[PDB]
């Protein structure tokens, strides 16, 4: 789809209010971004080695 | 102080009769002793209502 | 030759009938003209007590 | 040929692969304990009437008591007490007499609640979904001759199988019907089966059972749960004096004492599984309706 | 997520006329046995015994009716719902029920454990989809059959959309946390706050 | 409408609604936890008992047939016939046949414990082999099915529940109604 | 003879089947009508 | 109860008159009528029920 159109968006929602009262309670600031793919992970043999 | 057969099979261990002509429930514990013949009727278990 | 029988009374199975005179048996018929190959056995009439 | 050759000409031991038991397999070798009831199978794709003409009965006779009280509905209320028992809206006769309208109003009631106790008569005979059962079984007329029938049917087994044995020794006719009628594939049978290349089709039980209760549509008939079958099961074969049967025969013993086997049976088998039409009832229609013609042409001489 | 009515149609045409005819035999006649005949077959002295037995076979016929119109419609419903992971069109599938999960889940690791889910991963293999939005549009455009999925993401998409319906059967019942490092300072309080969150009602105003 | 709702909720009374008789199988937990009312039981000294012996969670079934173990099955039909029974778990073809002698024995819909009748024997002996190949000579004829013919195979609208105490009542009616028009006899 | 507009009360009681009608059309009205209220 | 003290202490005042001891004693008051409703670990009344 977007091999390269990397841009700052506006993430909200459920878990992101979660990380609100989390850095609310706890004395931290945080970097929210998003992953390179659209997958979570997998344990898989890489092709080479 | 010992776990000894009654019945038909306690009379057949004493030699009593010769070959047991009967319904024979055919399980684990009676092929330790005695010997089975191939079976004529398969059936399973049940429940009687009224 | 003569084999003992041993045999417990069985309700589909196993029918003890007493005897008409003495040691004798009523051959009757079935639905199907075939009389009833009954057999001289030999057992109590009650349990121990 | 086959497991037989590889037992007897003693290049294996034994095998836990499936099969069936006849005499000369028991010659040839001997057999474990059965462990599964498996046969073989075939598969395919009053006093109410009496007591109301009693209580219409009653009807009429008080309603000759209201005509004796306080005149021409004298016997002539039966068309108005049967025409009542529908309501029909017929234009029949109003009676004059109180008891004869308290007589109708409970005759009304009770037809009401007849009608009621009807419908509900024909959903408890909707519960019963009817399953029709075109063969009996193995002491059928159709395994006599196939065009005894207006349609001759076709049937078969798998090639090489000691079902064709048991065919062989039973009905050797039967088997040369069978001939023209062999088949190799038993997926190919059940795709004849499906599309109409084959009728019906005899084999084991449990491998049907097992087919049937994973194919779609549950489409396919089966003939009773194993009645009317040769009720045989499956074992294991080993040699001629083998040092192992006993114990094999205990180890099987134990694995049905515990529902170990009956836990596997669970496991591996999974066995799942309308217009509107009254037609015979309405051929009884058709039927009563000719006798109340025969009745009318009795009356018609008079 | 008719015919018999015509044939019951052909017959009264000719009991009507049958009647008229036992009237001619032993007496605006025939429109009056006519219209009568029509105040019978609807519900709106020989000839009145035909009347009643065809009063009787109509309240018969029409209760029959009544009957097998609610035996159509009464137990024609609920044969249509999928029985979950125990439907053997689904422990057994074909080319017909086309059911899914996101490429690189858990959840595929999950059934690649159990020995007995590996003719559902070989069926499921051929249509491992990306993120969660293309199994979304690939079932709302009827190329999906099903799809396997968390509970409460598919009860907010059942929420959002009234076609998409879950089934009943809640298996696997798992929890959702906060990923973590290995051993790091950032472990204890976290999940002291998400259990303070969880003693009073904030759980309850995130939900 | 309310005559419509009568022949509604009797169709909710009748028709579809049943109580639960039955047991519905061995996987009943009002069995697996018994009572005073809920009596299981078995015949005394078979095979059953030391199935079910075996069965290490299922203890509390064979401590509790020790109160209902009885000698014959015979006892058992006259037990549960005489409603001092409310299960027993017995072979399927016995009570089969059982059924069709007498029809209010009903059994379960769950089939377990798939086990086999044959012929009891001694140990190593010349008799082993040829009753076994007698046997299965009679199970590949139809001598099993004649066997089966004469015994295991032979066995042995209505309105008459909420309207013939309706049909009394009519027929009571019928009376009093007569009575009332006696009175009428006194007005005239 | 009257049943001009008061046909209102036999046509909602022949719905549930509880004057004659003279004319020809009424009859073919009340059939269809009356056969709506058996199905219904 | 901890819970409801952090909770609601007003409805743990209203508890402090309706307090019992049994779990079963308490099953059977719902069963006579003596009790409205009980707070309790849920998969514990999912067997009970
Ligand atoms: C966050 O984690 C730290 C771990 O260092 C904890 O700090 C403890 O705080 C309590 C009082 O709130 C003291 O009794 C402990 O002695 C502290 N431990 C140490 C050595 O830090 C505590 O769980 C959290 N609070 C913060 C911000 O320190
Ligand atoms: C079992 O029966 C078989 C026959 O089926 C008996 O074997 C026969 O013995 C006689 C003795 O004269 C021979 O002439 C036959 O040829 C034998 N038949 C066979 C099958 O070879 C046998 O004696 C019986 N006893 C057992 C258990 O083997
Ligand atoms: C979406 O991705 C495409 C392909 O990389 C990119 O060209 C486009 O600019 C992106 N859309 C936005 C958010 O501008
Ligand atoms: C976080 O900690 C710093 C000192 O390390 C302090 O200045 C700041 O106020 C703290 N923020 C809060 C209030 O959590
Ligand atoms: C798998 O091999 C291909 C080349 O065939 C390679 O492009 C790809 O990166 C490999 N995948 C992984 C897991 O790295
Ligand atoms: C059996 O026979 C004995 C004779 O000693 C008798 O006392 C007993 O009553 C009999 N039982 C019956 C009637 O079966």
């Amino acid at each position: 789809g977007s091999p390269r159109h990397t841009v700052p968006q506006c993430c909200y929602g459920f878990c992101i209010d979660l990380l609100i009262k989390l850095a609310r309670t706890m004395n931290f600031t945080y970097e929210v971004h998003l992953v390179a793919d659209g997958k979570f992970g997998t344990q898989e043999r890489v092709n080479n080695s | 102080n010992k776990k000894e057969w009654n019945g038909m099979m306690g009379e057949l261990l004493s030699g009593q009769a010769d070959m047991i002509v009967a319904p024979l429930t055919i399980n684990n514990e009676r092929a330790q002793y005695i010997e089975f013949s191939k079976p004529f009727k398969y059936q399973g278990l049940t429940i009687l209502v009224k | 030759t003569r084999l003992k029988i041993v045999t417990i009374h069985q309700e589909p199975f196993v029918y003890v009938k007493p005897t008409m005179s003495d040691g004798t048996c009523k051959e009757e018929f079935t639905v199907n003209g075939d009389p009833v190959k009954k057999v001289i056995c030999t057992g109590p009439n009650d349990t121990s007590p | 040929n086959g497991m037989i050759g590889e037992v007897v000409y003693q290049r294996a031991v034994m095998a836990v692969g499936s099969l069936t038991i006849n005499e000369e397999r028991s010659e040839v070798v001997d057999f474990s304990v059965p462990f599964v009831e498996t046969g073989i199978s075939v598969m395919v794709s009053a006093s109410v009437w009496v007591m109301m003409f009693v209580m219409l009965l009653i009807v009429s006779a008080i309603a000759v008591f209201v005509f004796e009280y306080f005149s021409f509905t004298i016997g002539k209320a039966i068309w108005l007490l049967w025409g009542l028992v529908f309501n029909n809206s017929v234009p029949v006769q109003n009676p004059k007499g109180t008891t004869s309208k308290i007589m109708v109003s409970v005759w009304a009631f009770f037809a009401v609640i007849f009608l009621a106790s009807y419908t509900a008569n024909l959903a408890a005979f909707m519960i019963q979904e009817e399953f029709v059962d075109q063969v009996t079984g193995l002491s059928d007329k159709k395994f006599q001759r196939p065009h005894d029938y207006s349609p001759p049917f076709r049937f078969g087994t798998v090639p090489a199988g000691s079902t064709e044995r048991n065919i062989r020794n039973n009905y050797p006719y039967m088997h040369q019907y069978m001939t023209r009628f062999n088949q190799r594939g038993v997926e190919d049978a059940l795709v004849s089966l499906k599309t109409g290349k084959l009728d019906a089709f005899i084999y084991d039980a449990a491998v049907l059972n097992y087919k049937a209760g994973r194919d779609e549509g549950c489409k396919l008939v089966t003939i009773g749960s194993g009645y009317i079958f040769a009720t045989t099961g499956y074992g294991i074969a080993l040699q001629k004096g083998s040092p192992w049967k006993r114990q094999i025969d205990l180890a099987l013993l134990q694995f049905v004492g515990d529902g170990e086997m009956e836990e596997l049976e669970t496991l591996w088998l999974t066995g799942i599984c309308s217009s509107q039409l009254d037609i015979d009832n309405m051929a009884g229609v058709f039927y009563m309706l000719a006798a109340a013609m025969a009745l009318s042409l009795i009356t018609f001489i008079w | 997520k008719s015919t018999l009515w015509l044939l019951v149609g052909l017959s009264v045409h000719v009991v009507a006329v049958m009647l008229y005819l036992l009237d001619r035999f032993s007496p605006l006649t025939l429109s009056s046995a006519m219209w009568f005949s029509w105040g019978v077959l609807l519900n709106s002295f020989s000839a009145r015994i035909l009347g009643m037995v065809w009063a009787g076979f109509a309240m018969i016929i029409v209760a029959s009716y009544t009957a097998n119109l609610a035996a159509f419609l009464v137990l024609d419903r609920p044969e249509e719902r999928i029985t979950g992971i125990n439907d053997p069109r689904l422990r057994n599938p074909s080319d017909k029920f086309i059911y899914a999960t996101v490429k690189q889940s858990s959840v595929d690791i999950y059934f690649r454990r159990q020995v007995e889910l590996s003719t559902m991963y070989r069926h499921m293999e051929k249509h491992n989809y990306e993120s969660a939005a293309e199994a979304i549009q690939a079932v709302r455009d009827n190329k999906l059959h099903a799809f396997i999925w968390d509970s409460a993401v598919l009860e907010f998409e059942a929420s959002q959309k009234c076609d998409l319906v879950t089934t009943g059967e809640l298996f696997f019942r798992s929890g959702f946390g906060i990923g973590m490092r290995k051993d790091s300072p950032w472990k204890q309080n976290v999940s002291l706050s998400i259990l303070k969150s969880h003693e009073n009602g904030f759980m309850e105003d995130l939900d | 409408i309310i005559v419509a709702s009568y022949t509604a909720n009797l169709a909710a009374f009748l028709v579809l609604d049943r109580p639960e008789e039955r047991i519905t199988g061995i996987n009943d937990p009002r069995l697996r936890n018994p009572s005073d009312k809920f009596i299981y039981a078995t015949v005394k000294q078979s095979s059953v008992d030391i199935y079910f012996r075996r069965q290490v969670e299922l203890s509390t079934m064979y401590r509790h047939m020790e109160k209902h173990n009885y000698e014959s099955a015979a006892e058992a039909i006259q037990a549960v016939r005489d409603n001092k029974l409310h299960a027993f778990i017995w072979d399927s073809a016995v009570l089969e046949f059982e059924a069709s002698q007498k029809c209010d024995l009903v059994t379960t819909g769950e089939l377990f414990f798939r086990s086999g009748f044959g012929i009891g024997m001694r140990k190593d002996s010349p008799w082993k082999q040829n009753v076994s190949l007698s046997i299965l000579k009679s199970h590949e004829n139809g001598f099993m099915e004649d066997l089966d013919k004469t015994w295991v195979r032979y066995q042995e609208t209505l309105t008459f529940e909420n309207m013939a105490g309706v049909f009394m009542l009519v027929a009571g009616g019928i009376v009093a109604g007569i009575f009332l028009i006696f009175i009428e006899i006194a007005y005239k």
